[PDB]
């Protein structure tokens, strides 16, 4: 649930 | 596999860092107020996290960056991310010496930096590696290289068996970057040992801008224990990661 | 300065005659207090033979004695850090601190947060021997540290003994063969790793700071010296 | 400071 993760992840 | 980053040749390599590169932000600074501990690390603060939103968008935009995994990622900015922020506040405060540019509408001096405890130490070694940078007068094309530079390979020697090729198409785009740096060089007129004299004089900065990380991560922690100022949920996150 | 009028041949084999030698731990598992001795009475040993090898780094003596101060508080973790990795390239998982002290990453974790420092180094004796690092350019990369880690917090004599040391890494590896285009390429792969011998210099100093408020081991005088320079 | 004496030498 990392924010680095999602803000990395999301197209 | 078949990656874009490797077939780039030198100016395309550079055409893409400097189109990648993040905004110059602003802050909420008010020149009425004079400065307080908590006020003063509050803009920083706020800077820093929205500093980061554009680093993480501007990783992705580097050559190599996207064909690593999502763990791989994460790995390289978090533990570069602090390194990054620092030498773009170099590159920025390049053109006002002993001032440090953290946004055009906030521009601070070894003496403002004194309003924190221990910051003042930070301040001095960002305004010596500006004053290197002027120094050595810099070039852009140059910069966007270094960040690069740093992006990749601080975090490559933390990383079990298979994932080596990994590791490896690291060290493939960091020899590009060199390349890249090779040929900037050779197009402003400089012999080849000028070339490999500035190539190492330059690489040599980037071991004082991860010592500068190492002790900015340090105050970072100190001042959430302080809990004087608070944090953001990011920047907790890649605060956390380095302890 | 003598040190720019030597050759690149001249600069290497000065660098190799000024090499410290390798000593020898106290003789006879281990606990935390008695490993922590060890490397203490270790490192402690280590620092009298290198600030003897720093008068004979060519340029070094050159520089006033607040400078040679100066730069042997803030690379001395780093110098012997990147010995110790030096001696345990052919100790592939384990790290040569003494020739009668072999240690693996097992034995890092008798010691608080040490065997974070312990795979940092493993890693980076892995990478000095997969690139098959040469002892002519260790001891370049050596005396690099020496004069750069602390040349910021100060200049132009360190620097020309700098660009000095990086002709005579080019001269090497163009010695050996290798092409312009890998000559820079090469180059650019060591001196990056000084980023992270850096890295573990700064975690290390760190780690020491903690044993010391810890209270595990007594340190010595020089050590305390040395340590209290990065607070 | 033992770091001087020891340069010193
Ligand atoms: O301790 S720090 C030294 C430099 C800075 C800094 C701040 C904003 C920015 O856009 C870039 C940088 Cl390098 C410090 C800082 C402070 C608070 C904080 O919450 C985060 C940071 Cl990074
Ligand atoms: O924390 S440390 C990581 C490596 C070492 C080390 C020890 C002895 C030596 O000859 C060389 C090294 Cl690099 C550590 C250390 C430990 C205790 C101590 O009192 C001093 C040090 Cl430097």
């Amino acid at each position: 649930h990392k924010i680095l993760h999602r803000l990395l992840q999301d197209s | 596999k078949n990656s874009l980053a490797l077939s780039l040749t030198a100016d395309q390599m550079v055409s893409a860092l400097l189109d990648a590169e993040p905004p110059i932000l602003y802050s909420e600074y008010d020149p009425t107020r004079p400065f307080s501990e908590a006020s003063m690390m509050g803009l920083l603060t706020n800077l820093a996290d929205r500093e980061l939103v554009h680093m993480i968008n501007w990783a992705k935009r580097v050559p190599g960056f996207v064909d690593l995994t999502l763990h791989d990622q994460v790995h390289l900015l978090e533990c570069a991310w602090l390194e990054i922020l620092m030498i773009g506040l170099v590159w920025r405060s390049m053109e006002h010496p002993g001032k440090l540019l953290f946004a055009p509408n906030l521009l601070l001096d070894r003496n403002q930096g004194k309003c924190v405890e221990g910051m003042v130490e930070i301040f001095d070694m960002l305004l010596a590696t500006s004053s290197r940078f002027r120094m050595m007068n810099l070039q852009g094309e140059e910069f966007v290289c270094l960040k690069s530079i740093i992006l990749l390979n601080s975090g490559v020697y933390t990383f079990t068996l298979k994932s080596l090729e990994e590791k490896d198409h690291i060290h493939r785009v960091l020899d590009k970057i060199t390349d890249t740096l090779i040929h900037l060089m050779a197009k402003a007129g400089l012999t080849l040992q000028q070339q490999h004299q500035r190539l190492a004089q330059l690489l040599l900065i980037l071991s004082h801008i991860r010592h500068m990380s190492n002790k900015g991560m340090e105050h970072l922690y100190s001042m959430k224990c302080k809990n004087v100022v608070p944090l953001s949920d990011l920047l907790l996150e890649m605060l956390d990661a380095h302890r």
